């Protein structure tokens, strides 16, 4: 159904002398969690949303549970190991992320796969795009290159990349493809605000749209405002939704010159829009 | 299913 | 390395005075995953925040998002403050109910 992704956010956290350190896995299908495995409970275990659950049995998650406790263990060894390579204190938070997965075409081949390891929010190795050879960022890294590089990791990965995860990826949709399903169209309407003296700002407004990918602009008798204009990162709603806004600032009395367009995937085609004073 | 991942 | 949170506080839904709506604080940039975050209306602590759980981004930089229930007013102040080692002292944001 148009390329598809599989991927899993991998987080391990040290926080010496007040606790072991806190581990996470986080499933996501197009952009969507699915899973999350969250070490931080008495006896935690993953959590598939509804659909996942029981269109997979609890056989199943079980056995993804004793996964990630096994993760978790071997994430632990890992943080101490990196102390290590770079001679940090042992008394000190570090962090190690991975980002791993799949992304697959629409004829369900492998397009893309993701191996890639940050330590402390820096990179720190990767598997490359030929899914055979690995760019280490650091000496450190150079070490943990070594050592996969004898043990043949990236051979181990390929077979993951597309053996398992493809398959999964393929799994999924048919069964569900509930991404399409969960697309909805921005509503966009423009508010009008004074600037000091003859200035007035008119700022165009994207609610309650998804997925995140959205454009706005702002034109003046055609052709786009390059500059001059103001806007906000995408932001959640949090109902799900995401919510986008663009302002210029035009002079008083000019506020019928001035469109805004709006481009989203949901959209039959752009939205045009102007400010609309009531009579 | 995420892979089962190998030491650092 | 450590990367400086950026934050953006809003409403769920175009605010209406009288209207129970919800205002959020959406903090994003920032690694360590350590933070602390709170939301304050005219001055004090909003006792009730709810959080997201913490996700990050291809960047590696974390994210999440705070919220709360509010009916807005006229008058009333609200902003959301951010404790992270980022930043030596403590950022504040307030909420304009034009952005």
């Amino acid at each position: 159904m148009g390329p598809h992704s599989l991927r899993y956010f991998v987080t391990a956290v040290s926080r010496p002398g007040l606790g072991e350190p806190r581990y996470m896995e986080v499933g996501y299908v197009d952009d969507t969690e699915f899973v999350r495995f969250d070490s931080d409970a008495e006896n935690p275990r993953y959590e598939p949303r509804a659909r996942w659950m029981e269109q997979e049995g609890p056989e199943y998650w079980e056995r993804e549970t004793q996964k990630a406790k096994g993760n978790e263990q071997s994430f632990r060894v890992d943080l101490r190991t990196l102390l290590g390579y770079y001679n940090q204190s042992k008394g000190g938070s570090h962090t190690i992320q991975v980002i791993s997965g799949c992304e697959v075409g629409s004829d369900g081949r492998l397009l893309r796969g993701y191996q890639q390891y940050a330590y402390d929010g820096c990179d720190y190795i990767a598997l490359n795009e030929d899914l055979k050879t690995w760019t280490a960022a650091d000496m450190a890294a150079l070490i943990t290159k070594h050592k996969w590089e004898q043990a043949g990791e990236a051979e181990r990965l390929r077979a993951y990349l597309e053996g398992t995860c493809v398959e999964w990826l393929r799994r999924y949709l048919k069964n569900g493809n509930a991404t399409l399903l969960r697309t909805d169209s921005p509503k966009a309407h423009v508010t009008h605000h004074s600037r000091p003296e003859d200035k007035v700002t008119l700022r165009c407004w994207a609610l309650g749209f998804y997925p995140a990918d959205i454009t706005l602009t702002w034109q003046l008798n055609g052709e786009e405002l390059i500059q001059d204009m103001e806007l906000v990162e995408t932001r959640p709603a949090g109902d799900g939704t995401f919510q986008k806004w663009a302002s210029v600032v035009v002079p008083l009395g000019k506020e019928q010159y001035y469109t805004c367009h709006v481009y989203h995937q949901g959209l039959p085609e752009p939205l045009t829009l102007r400010w609309e004073p009531p009579p | 299913e995420i892979i089962n991942f190998e030491k650092l | 390395i450590q990367k400086t949170p950026q934050i953006q506080v809003y409403s769920r839904h175009p605010p209406e005075n009288g209207k129970p709506n919800i205002l959020n604080c959406y903090v994003t940039q920032f690694h360590p995953p350590h933070i602390e975050i709170q939301m304050l209306k005219n001055g004090k602590k909003i006792p009730k925040v709810e959080m997201s759980d913490m996700s990050f981004s291809k960047d590696w930089s974390f994210y999440i998002l705070a919220h709360t229930e509010f009916t807005p007013t006229e008058t009333d102040t609200y902003a959301c403050r951010v404790k992270h080692d980022s930043m030596a002292e403590p950022k504040t944001v307030y909420w304009d109910r034009d952005m």
